[PDB]
């Protein structure tokens, strides 16, 4: 957030302090309320949704198939990710 | 008398040192209500010279006579406050916390005299302060 400087003697001090306190108020995500957040969101720590947790594209981006069409014999894949296979 | 003298009472045991400053129209002293004065969160800063003197718990910080003003006293315990309209002088302590803080009113005597001394008695005699 861009936030206008507060210093001393400038001109339009009250406004400047009203706009400012209105900015963080209406650009931060709070503790309480439904809200709508944009942007690369990186958690670093734990988290826990105790509500309905939902998400886009979960089979695709966690469940991956691969077999062998010409011959069912033997399988040969690059893995996408990390992961646990079941053969 | 001897100056404007500002008592500020603290919990150290010891001799804490005491800066002041002087400033008209910081934010809340301003006539016409917030940020009507002339020079938003404050005009210019005077550094005051006092002459501190020290008694357990009870600094006295004597100013020139020509600052002496009235005023409501704010303690804020790391700062004093003496709030007169749009003008402040405050008071910043160290290493201490202010107890209580105020204008010396009630003032110690001065010329003290010893005269008809004899083996048994004296005569002391002072002037108010």
């Amino acid at each position: 957030a861009e936030l206008t400087k507060i210093t001393r003697g400038m001109q339009n001090g009250a406004e400047t302090i009203n706009d400012n306190l209105n900015k963080l108020n209406t650009i931060t995500v709070q503790k309480t309320g439904d809200e709508t957040i944009a942007g690369k969101k990186t958690f670093s720590g734990d988290v826990s949704v105790d509500g309905d947790f939902t998400m886009k594209k979960f089979a695709d981006s966690y469940v991956a198939f691969f077999a062998n069409k010409g011959s069912g014999n033997t399988v040969t894949f690059t893995a996408p990710w990390d992961c646990t296979a079941e053969v | 008398p001897s100056g404007f003298n500002v008592v500020i009472e603290h919990d150290s045991e010891y001799q804490p040192d005491v800066k002041v400053t002087y400033y008209k129209n910081s934010i809340g002293t301003e006539a016409n209500g917030f940020d009507t004065g002339p020079v938003f969160g404050g005009e210019r800063i005077y550094n005051l010279a006092s002459s501190l003197s020290y008694i357990r718990n009870k600094i006295n910080v004597e100013l020139p006579s020509v600052y002496a003003m009235a005023g409501e006293v704010v303690n804020n315990g790391n700062e004093l406050l003496l709030i007169n309209g749009t003008e402040i002088m405050r008071f910043v302590i160290e290493g201490a916390t202010i107890t209580k803080g105020y204008v010396e009113k009630v003032k110690p005597p001065t010329n003290l005299i010893v005269s008809d001394v004899t083996s048994t008695s004296a005569k002391i005699s002072w002037e108010n302060g």
